[PDB]
């Protein structure tokens, strides 16, 4: 894996995020 | 200000936004459609094709074309369509101001995942990119970096093993069948008790049955038995003419299909079984993590209760004795884009992108190290 | 060159998909080299669709479209469409009525009519343009009174004079009686010639009721119209019907008019 162990870490410990609306269209007409 | 871009595309919807939202700004179907007759609508000009959200409110007008299928892309001139309108119609970006993180398909073959790069680069210029495989970014979503998961869409479903983030090739379970087949039935059926689901907006209507009335029966018998004794696990739906209408066991027949393909007639394993014989087909010393790490993403994974049956079946072929630990989070309809956008936004993967120079200099080819 | 309004009631793809309903249809469509289409109850344009399908699936070209997204002011929607031979007419520009706003046009019109700009080379006006209406009937006076805003608005934007104005205006019996015609300036101006009477029967029921009519203003235009040829369309007679069969076609009569 190119820089892998540390990317693995840093999707196990986390992040945040944030808020955005959305028009999902999957309702169905 | 200089924002990376998130595209999963599937086999149904396509789910777009900007790496680090919650939170796709875009979701809409997968579909291209071009006038069958000359024409136009009011106030505006002769149309050559709809894309995406106009395709299918205007289907009627149109020949449609699903450019993936089962996951994978088979139309690369009506894709770069379904690109084009979700860089600059959907999101309003220019695709060379922006790196790009895409989406793929397990066991996507190589030769399609240089398609992509070849024309993100090429046709749409983009400064940067990568490919990741749909599962094992929703696998990311969840926090591990190990785990099975069963991802289950609009056309197929997977069984995907993940050690270090490493998918592991030789061991994933493909289920031809999916979402738009379970509609299918669940139509079949519809008829059979005698009722009339011939147009476009009635075909449409029992989707929302699906989404709304349909669970999985933790024991099929018993729910079987329930409907026909106390006779009231019924639900109602209003159909679009005031006409509602009562629904029963057909609420949890449909579902069970995915544990018994011999509903419709195929010759595969049922879903408790193709995640059992994922299992037992990996490396023997990391099987103990796979059990206690089975993670849910897809349209079709969102039935209430769901998992239970999961929690409550493979605990029957696990050993007598094993922990079987099944997650399901809540916002798993679009599970894997949420992985996208952690992936690419996460300041460290900055270094395991493709460039510009690296596409040129190299070929189309760096994708399968870099990726 | 015949032009034809026509309200078909509730017409969709359960019309469509009955074959006996739809050759009748395609019957009186085929009639006319310019025909709107009102009353379409089609959510994803499989009725339009599939008429379509039926005009050009020899010759290519038979019929070209303009169609309205669907309108309403509430939930209930319907749209407009036009149906004509190209190799006869073309349409040089078409929009919407809106009022002169973004959501105006539902200030005065239920369903926003949709303006057409013909270009005819058979006939004496070589260029003229066509506003579609269907009213809401419980508000048909202010609706069919607004139509002369809608014909100062084509005049503005087109500088063209010549217009015919047409659809089911409702402009009868219950919803438009004697005393109300002063209300309407698109009937107490010499602007306008009304070419179906007020003594005409344009409903396919037991009613005897003008709701469907045709209207023309400007010189060419007017000109134009041969004599005698603006009336309504009994198909029930015309193909030999009985009346439930008549009645499952439509509730309306087509209004047709001939220019030369
Ligand atoms: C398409 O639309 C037409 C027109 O509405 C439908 O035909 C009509 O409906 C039924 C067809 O079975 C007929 O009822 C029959 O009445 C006669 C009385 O003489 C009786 O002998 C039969 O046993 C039956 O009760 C009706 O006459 C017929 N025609 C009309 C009203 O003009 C047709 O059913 C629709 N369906 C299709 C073909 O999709
Ligand atoms: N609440 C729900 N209950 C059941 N099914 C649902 C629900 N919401 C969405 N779905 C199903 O999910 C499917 C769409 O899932 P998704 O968009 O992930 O598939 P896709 O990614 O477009 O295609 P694929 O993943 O198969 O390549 C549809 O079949 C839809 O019915
Ligand atoms: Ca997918
Ligand atoms: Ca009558
Ligand atoms: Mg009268």
């Amino acid at each position: 894996t190119p820089q892998g162990e540390d990317m693995l870490n840093a999707i196990r410990r986390g992040v945040k995020l944030k808020k955005t609306t959305t028009n999902d269209r999957s309702a169905p007409r | 200000e200089t924002t990376a871009l998130v595209c999963d595309n599937g086999s149904g919807l396509v789910k777009a936004g900007f790496a680090g939202d919650d939170a796709p700004r875009a979701v809409f179907p997968s579909i291209v459609g071009r006038p069958r007759h000359q024409g136009v609508m009011v106030g505006m000009g002769q149309k050559d094709s709809y894309v995406g959200d106009e395709a299918q409110s205007k289907r009627g007008i149109l020949t449609l074309k699903y450019p993936i299928e089962h996951g994978i892309i088979t139309n690369w001139d009506d894709m770069e369509k379904i690109w084009h309108h979700t860089f600059y119609n959907e999101l309003r970006v220019a695709p060379e101001e922006h790196p790009t993180l895409l989406t793929e398909a397990p066991l996507n073959p190589k030769a399609n995942r240089e398609k992509m790069t070849q024309i993100m680069f090429e046709t749409f210029n983009v400064p940067a990119m990568y490919v990741a495989i749909q599962a094992v970014l929703s696998l990311y979503a969840s926090g591990r970096t190990t785990g099975i998961v069963l991802d289950s869409g609009d056309g197929v479903t997977h069984n995907v093993p993940i050690y270090e983030g490493y998918a592991l090739p030789h061991a994933i379970m493909r289920l031809d069948l999916a979402g738009r087949d379970l509609t299918d039935y669940l139509m079949k059926i519809l008829t059979e008790r005698g009722y009339s689901f011939v147009t476009t907006a009635e075909r449409e209507i029992v989707r929302d049955i699906k989404e709304k009335l349909c669970y999985v029966a933790l024991d099929f018998e018993n729910e079987m038995a329930t409907a026909a004794s106390s006779s009231s696990l019924e639900k109602s739906y209003e159909l679009p003419d005031g006409q509602v209408i009562t629904i029963g066991n057909e609420r949890f027949r449909c579902p069970e299909t995915l544990f018994q393909p011999s509903f419709i007639g195929m010759e595969s394993a049922g879903i408790h079984e193709t995640t059992y014989n994922s299992i037992m087909k990996c490396d023997i010393d990391i099987r103990k993590d796979l059990y206690a790490n089975n993670v849910m993403s897809g349209g079709t994974t969102m039935y209430p209760g769901i998992a239970d049956r999961m929690q409550k079946e493979i605990t029957a072929l696990a050993p007598s004795t094993m922990k079987i630990k099944i997650i399901a989070p809540p916002e798993r309809k679009y599970s894997v884009w949420i992985g996208g956008s952690i992936l690419a936004s996460l300041s460290t993967f900055q270094q395991m992108w493709i460039t510009k120079q690296e596409y040129d200099e190299a070929g189309p080819s760096i994708v399968h190290r870099k990726c | 060159l015949k032009i034809a309004a026509f309200n078909i009631r509730t017409f969709g793809e359960t019309k469509m998909s009955n074959a006996t309903l739809a050759s009748y249809i395609v019957r009186i469509v085929r009639r006319y080299d310019i025909v709107l289409i009102q009353e379409v109850r089609d959510s994803h344009l499989v009725a339009v669709g599939k008429l379509l399908d039926y005009l050009n699936q020899d010759d290519p070209n038979t019929y070209h479209y303009v169609v309205s997204e669907p309108l309403g002011r509430n939930s209930y929607k319907e749209r407009y469409l036009f149906l004509f031979r190209p190799n006869k007419v073309s349409v040089l520009d078409t929009y919407q009525y809106d009022d002169g706003c973004e959501s105006c046009g539902n200030d005065s019109f239920s369903r926003e009519p949709a303006v057409v700009k013909f270009s005819s080379h058979s006939t004496k006006v070589k260029e003229f343009a066509i506003v579609a209406l269907h009213s809401a009937p419980s508000d048909a006076v202010a609706e069919i009174n607004s139509l002369y805003d809608v014909y100062l608005d084509v005049q503005q934007k087109w500088h063209l004079n010549d217009v015919m104005l047409m659809g089911d205006f409702n402009a009868d019996c219950s919803y438009v009686t004697s005393s109300q015609w002063s209300s309407i300036r698109l009937r107490t101006s010499s602007t306008f010639q009304w070419l179906i009477p007020d003594s005409a029967d344009t409903t396919a029921t037991s009613t005897n009721c003008a709701y469907d009519r045709i209207v023309v203003a400007g010189s060419l235009l007017q000109s134009s119209v041969v004599p005698g040829s603006a009336a309504p369309f009994d198909f029930q007679a015309a193909y030999g019907l009985s009346n439930e069969m008549a009645l499952a076609i439509s509730d309306h009569y087509p209004v047709e008019v001939t220019l030369t």
